[PDB]
C-alpha cells in the first residue's frame, strides 16, 4: 500500500554533487505534496524542502543556503533532491515524507481547487526509512591507540580503557586481554569528528585491587587498513 | 528550533505531558501543530495534527492541546510501547515547517540506575602528538537518557564537545561517551575541567586537572 523508498545514498566527497531519489507506490502520486526531512546522527529531525503536487512550486529551508534543489517526475512516481558543494556537516539521514491533503468541506459539500487537486493539510502522514549519506574524503587509514589510565582516585572499583582515534572507514573491533576479559566491558559507538575520521572508546571496570597485579591489554583490529594493535593500560 | 524538554520519564499507567514552547510566528501564529513518534531504528509516525486531532487508528491515550505560543502532548496511561523519541512541528509564517529538538520518553522497565561516570585527561602520548582529548564515559544508567555538560573551571564549554547516543549494554543498562577535544595549550591554561552528566534530576560530577 502507501509506501516510500529512499535510495541513492552512500559515502561521498565534500564539494561534490549528489542526487537522491524517492520512489512511491500505493497512492496517487501527482495529487500530494512531498517533503525531504534530514536527521544528523543522534540529532533531531530537520526540515529540508517541500514541493507542490504539480511541482511548479518549491519551498526550501533558509538554512540550506540554497545548496539544495527539490524536483519531481510525476510520470515516474519519483521524488528527487540534489546537492552541490556538500559539506561534512551534511552527514544525516534523509527521509521522504508525503504531505497530508484532501478536499475541504463547508456544510456538507466538499470544495477543491482548479483541476480537483487537494488542498494541503499540514502533517506528513507517510514516511519511508531514509537513505543514509556520509560526507568524508579521508582515504582508508589506520587508527591511533591511546591509553586511558586508571585515575588515582581509586579503593572500590577502577575504570580504564583505550581511546582508539583517527581511523577510516568503520568498523573497528576491540578486545581485551585477547578476549579473556569480557565482564564489565563496554565498547562505545564511534563518533565522526570534524576531522572526517572516526573515534571510539572501549572501557573495562575492575577491582582497584587488581591494579599492578593484573595486566590489561586492549586489542584493536581495524580490518580495512589491515592493522592490529596491542596496548597495555596501567596506573 | 522549537523547544522541548530533553527527556521525560514515568511509570506504566501513569500520565505524562510533553511541552513545546514556540513563538508567535508558528505555534502561536497557527493551529497547525503536529506530533510525531519515532521508535528506535524506525521512521516517524504521525500521532497528532492541527493541535489535538488524532489520525484514524491512533490510541485514545494520545492527547494534544495548545496555549499561546506553547502546545502540548499528553500521553495518558503510559504503555512500554510508547517508548521512543517525540517531535513537535509547526507551520511558520514563512510557509516553512519547523521541528522541535525532540523528547526521549522513557517508561520504566527496570529499576532506576544512577550512572557510573569517569573522566580521563589527555594521555602523555597524545600530548606529544600535539593534541588533547578529554574522555568522559558514562555507564549503567537507566532510564537511557542523560545530559552531558562540560565546564572549563567554573564556566561552561560547548565548543569541541562530542556526545554519542546512549546504547544498551549486555546487562540491559545504558552507556554513553562524550569527548572534549582540546589543544595542548588550552589544556594547560585552565585550573581544571568538569564533566557533568545529569540523569533523572540527579547530577554527578568528575574533574580532571592538567596539573
Ligand atoms: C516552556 O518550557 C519551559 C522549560 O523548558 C517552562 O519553564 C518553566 O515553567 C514553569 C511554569 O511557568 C515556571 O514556573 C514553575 O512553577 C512551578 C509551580 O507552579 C514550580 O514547581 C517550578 O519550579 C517553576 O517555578 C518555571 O519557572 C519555568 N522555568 C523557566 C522559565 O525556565 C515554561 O513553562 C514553558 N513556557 C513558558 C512560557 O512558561
Amino acid at each position: 500500500q502507501e509506501q516510500l523508498v529512499e535510495s541513492g545514498g552512500g559515502v561521498v566527497q565534500p564539494g561534490g554533487s549528489l542526487r537522491l531519489s524517492c520512489l512511491a507506490s500505493g497512492f496517487t502520486f501527482h495529487k500530494y505534496g512531498m517533503h525531504w526531512v534530514r536527521q544528523a546522527p543522534g540529532k533531531g529531525l530537520e526540515w529540508v524542502a517541500l514541493i507542490s503536487d504539480d511541482g511548479m512550486r518549491k519551498y526550501h529551508s533558509d538554512s540550506m543556503w540554497g545548496r539544495v534543489t527539490i524536483s519531481r517526475d510525476n510520470s515516474k512516481n519519483t521524488l528527487y533532491l540534489q546537492f552541490s558543494s556538500l559539506k561534512v556537516e551534511d552527514t544525516a539521514m534523509f527521509f521522504c515524507a508525503r504531505e497530508a491533503g484532501g478536499p475541504i468541506w463547508h456544510d456538507d459539500v466538499k470544495y477543491y481547487d482548479f483541476n480537483d487537486g487537494y488542498y494541503n493539510y499540514h502533517y506528513m502522514d507517510v514516511w519511508g526509512k531514509g537513505t543514509t549519506v556520509t560526507v568524508s574524503s579521508a582515504s582508508t587509514k589506520g587508527p591511533s591507540v591511546f591509553p586511558l589510565a586508571p585515575s588515582s582516585k581509586s579503593g572500590g572499583t577502577a575504570a580504564l580503557g583505550c581511546l582508539v582515534k583517527d581511523y577510516f572507514p568503520e568498523p573497528v573491533t576491540v578486545s581485551w586481554n585477547s578476549g579473556a576479559l569480557t565482564s564489565g566491558v563496554h565498547t562505545f559507538p564511534a563518533v565522526l569528528q570534524s576531522s572526517g575520521l572516526y573515534s571510539l572508546s572501549s572501557v573495562v571496570t575492575v577491582p582497584s585491587s587488581s591494579l599492578g597485579t593484573q595486566t590489561y591489554i586492549c586489542n584493536v583490529n581495524h580490518k580495512p587498513s589491515n592493522t592490529k594493535v596491542d596496548k597495555r593500560v596501567e596506573p | 528550533a522549537l523547544t522541548q524538554p530533553a527527556s521525560v520519564s514515568g511509570s506504566p499507567g501513569q500520565t505524562i505531558t510533553i511541552s513545546c514552547n514556540g513563538t508567535s510566528s508558528d505555534v502561536g501564529g497557527f493551529d497547525s501543530v503536529s506530533w510525531y513518534q519515532q521508535s528506535p531504528g524506525k521512521a516517524p509516525k504521525v500521532m497528532v495534527f492541527d493541535v489535538s486531532h488524532r489520525p484514524s487508528g491512533i490510541s485514545n491515550r494520545f492527547s494534544g492541546s495548545k496555549s499561546g505560543n506553547t502546545a502540548s502532548l499528553t500521553i495518558s496511561g503510559l504503555h512500554i510501547e510508547d517508548e521512543g523519541d517525540y517531535f513537535c512541528s509547526s507551520l511558520t509564517d514563512r510557509s516553512h515547517r519547523i521541528f522541535g529538538g525532540g523528547t526521549k520518553v522513557t517508561v520504566l522497565g527496570q529499576p532506576k540506575a544512577a550512572p557510573s561516570v569517569t573522566l580521563f585527561p589527555p594521555s602523555s602520548e597524545e600530548l606529544q602528538a600535539n593534541k588533547a582529548t578529554l574522555v568522559c564515559l558514562i555507564s549503567d544508567f537507566y532510564p537511557g537518557a542523560v545530559t552531558v555538560a562540560w565546564k572549563a573551571d567554573s564556566s561552561p564549554v560547548k565548543a569541541g564537545v562530542e556526545t554519542t547516543t546512549p546504547s544498551k549494554q549486555s546487562n540491559n543498562k545504558y552507556a554513553a561517551s562524550s569527548y572534549l577535544s582540546l589543544t595542548p595549550e588550552q589544556w594547560k591554561s585552565h585550573k581544571s575541567y568538569s564533566c557533568q552528566v545529569t540523569h533523572e534530576g540527579s547530577t554527578v560530577e568528575k574533574t580532571v586537572a592538567p596539573t
